[PDB]
């Protein structure tokens, strides 16, 4: 097209991603070149249909789409970094203000997104792209879906909420909220909070670390279709897990890891929590660490 | 959401004079390319006829295709032929590509083989049609301008019924309106209205048309429940918008069978040359 | 440099939409399907469905091209 292909940024299941320049502007873009009698791949049509209806600073902008026949290339702005790389950077310190800023943008993007009746369903640190002005964008809307009208397989396992793991068809923002919870835990612990190798082992580590739920905690848990009773764990007190976390952040984390996804704080409720309004400012995007 | 949609922004036109213009343009622009012939009213008669064809396709689709797919398909077919001639892209084919894209965008997961299993042909025809559908799927999408989410009136319609059941016991059972307001949404769908007014306005006009058709004047719903006593010009802007829709369903005449047969023969001919 | 929650002030060009938590209080949830126990345990409520239906009814009702 009008695009120069600079760099292979990576490849995963549905697309190869290239850093590319339009022969039209100074602005670098990220072209996601989507791979194959189905017609144009649904994960591309998913990003096209959603990102054309979302206009928020904390959601990735679709710039263009082009292609030929059943192949397509979605063009997005290039994001220099992502939250996974920030979390994994061993020589980069996550001050509480950095953590608050990342969380704030994530929740603002999510609030907008949930207001527009969409779930990302694939929040994890690598899908939280940072532009070079330090605006975190939600990105990789390839699993994102409209709610308030699904499937349990969604969200990469370490961020997958227990209601997803118990086979919940229907869900709402709590799948994103638990994933925010997990991303928050990993901004704190600097490693996967619940790195479980299977649906069974993810539920085990959930119940090991946070305590096994009850019907006092999660009213109709037992009605989830892939439910099985775990042994009662005590859980590890959230101040023994997150010993740097203040009571406000633990109150956040607590509400982000509430077993009842109904009780689990929404992006709006989370944003109204005292954590965000308290004395350490959420860092300006300009001053977030570039890894 | 509609109020910040690409539909509102780009696909709800200021009047039918702007519609007629985009169409009359594209007929001329076809001729300018083709010389480097149906008249615009004849393209319109055919697009009316093939939007009927799209509706029949979507209505018999063997995995039960949702109204929000069918409405999205029909909307893609209205938007396509605003800016493209039926003499460049054969409406028969583009209708399938409309349904196809709409199945995918509305998340109605149906594989290509059982998509074309619905076509009333031989399997060679089904394969050839599938191949044409896949030939035009990106074309369609480029001509829809990558504005793929279509706000149908049907969810707005559910919300007004919830709102009426809750807040307007003047209309004791609102659900009695459902049939004739659906029939009126179906009639509004054949018109230009989808390109001219909002999904909520269409939904409310359909409700108030069914209300009026039952003799139940719901003026107090508009003034009192919707709070347009506060702003009576917004009440009259609303009433004007709804008046004009009832006039669109009034002025709409179906394409005649005997007429469409001539225009079809012309269309086939425009496609067999060139 | 503190944050303060300010809602999104997206203009809907439509009637006032009754807040999600008020829908039961205001009696709108009498007119939508109750979310079943599996729905509820997944975090899906009758209020989500209701709220979106009402949001869509009202959105762009007053808007002129
Ligand atoms: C290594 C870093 C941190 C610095 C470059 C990269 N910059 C960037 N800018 C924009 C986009 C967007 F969002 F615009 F595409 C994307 C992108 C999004 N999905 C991707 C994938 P996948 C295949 C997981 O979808 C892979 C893989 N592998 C690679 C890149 C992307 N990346 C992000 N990673």
């Amino acid at each position: 097209k009008r695009y120069e292909k600079l760099d292979f940024l990576g490849e995963g299941q549905f697309a190869t991603v290239y850093k590319a320049r339009d022969k039209n502007t100074n602005q670098i873009v990220a072209i996601k070149k989507i791979k194959l009698k189905d017609g144009i791949n649904r994960t591309a049509l998913r990003e096209i249909k959603l990102l054309q209806e979302l206009s928020h600073p904390n959601i990735i902008g679709l710039l263009d789409a082009f292609g030929h026949k059943s192949n397509i290339s979605l063009v997005f702005d290039f994001m220099e970094t992502d939250l996974e790389v920030i979390i994994k950077d061993n020589s980069l310190v996550l001050t509480p203000s950095h953590i608050k800023a990342y969380m704030l943008m994530t929740l603002q993007g999510l609030e907008y997104l949930h207001q527009h009746w969409i779930l990302h369903r694939d929040l994890k640190p690598n899908n939280l792209l940072l532009d070079e002005n330090g605006v975190l964008k939600l990105a990789d809307f390839g699993l994102a879906k409209s709610f308030g009208s699904y499937t349990h397989q969604v969200v990469t396992r370490w961020y997958r909420a227990p209601e997803l793991l118990f086979g919940a068809r229907m869900y709402g923002v709590g799948v994103d909220m638990w994933a925010v919870g997990c991303i928050l835990a990993e901004l704190l612990l600097r490693v996967p909070f619940l790195p479980g190798d299977s649906d069974l082992d993810q539920l085990t580590r959930i119940f090991e670390t946070l305590g096994t739920p009850t019907e006092e905690q999660w009213p109709d848990m037992c009605s989830l279709p892939d439910y099985v009773t775990f042994k009662s764990f005590p859980g590890i007190p959230l101040h023994h897990i997150f010993s740097a976390a203040g009571d406000d952040l633990l109150d956040l984390i607590q509400g982000l890891f509430l077993f009842n996804p109904c009780a689990r704080i929404t992006a709006t409720q989370a944003l109204k929590m005292k954590y965000f309004s308290n004395r350490p400012g959420p860092t300006p995007g300009c001053q977030l660490p570039r890894p | 959401m509609y109020h910040n949609s690409s539909q509102k922004r780009h696909w709800t036109f200021s009047s039918e004079e702007q519609l007629a213009r985009l169409r009359a343009d594209a007929n001329r622009k076809f001729r300018c390319k083709a010389v480097a012939f149906l008249e615009p009213h004849e393209e319109m008669t055919l697009c009316k006829y093939y939007e009927k064809r799209l509706l029949e396709f979507c209505s018999v689709f063997k995995p039960a295709m949702p109204r929000s797919v069918v409405g999205t398909a029909c909307m893609y077919f209205k938007r396509f032929y605003l800016n493209n001639s039926v003499m460049e892209y054969h409406p028969r084919i583009i209708m399938l590509t409309c349904a196809f894209l709409a199945c995918k965008v509305d998340e109605f997961n149906v594989s290509s083989p059982q998509f074309v299993g619905n076509l009333r042909e031989s399997p060679l025809g089904q394969e050839k049609a599938l191949e044409q559908i896949l030939e035009y799927e990106l074309l369609l999408i480029q001509q829809l301008n990558f504005h793929l989410i279509v706000h149908n009136p049907y969810r707005p319609f559910e919300g007004f019924l919830i709102d009426l059941k809750t807040r307007y016991p003047i209309l004791e059972n609102p659900e009695i309106l459902r049939k004739t307001a659906d029939d009126f949404l179906n009639r509004i769908a054949l018109t230009d209205a989808y390109l001219l007014y909002t999904p909520s306005q269409i939904a409310l006009t359909a409700i108030l048309s069914s209300a009026s058709r039952a003799g139940i004047t719901m003026e107090s719903y508009l003034s009192e429940s919707l709070m347009l006593k506060e702003n009576r010009t917004c009440l009259s802007q609303l009433l004007d918008i709804m008046k004009s829709m009832r006039n669109l369903v009034k002025k709409y005449e179906p394409p005649r069978s005997e007429e469409v047969a001539v225009l079809k023969q012309k269309l086939e001919r425009c496609h067999s040359a060139e | 440099a503190l944050y303060e929650y300010q809602p999104l002030q997206i203009e809907t060009y439509g009637p006032h939409v009754p807040e999600l938590e008020m829908l039961g209080r205001l009696g709108y949830l009498n007119h939508v399907r109750a979310a079943s126990p599996q729905d509820l345990a997944g975090g899906y409520t009758s209020s989500l469905a209701c709220h979106r239906a009402l949001q869509d009814a009202f959105s762009g009702l007053f808007w002129q091209p």
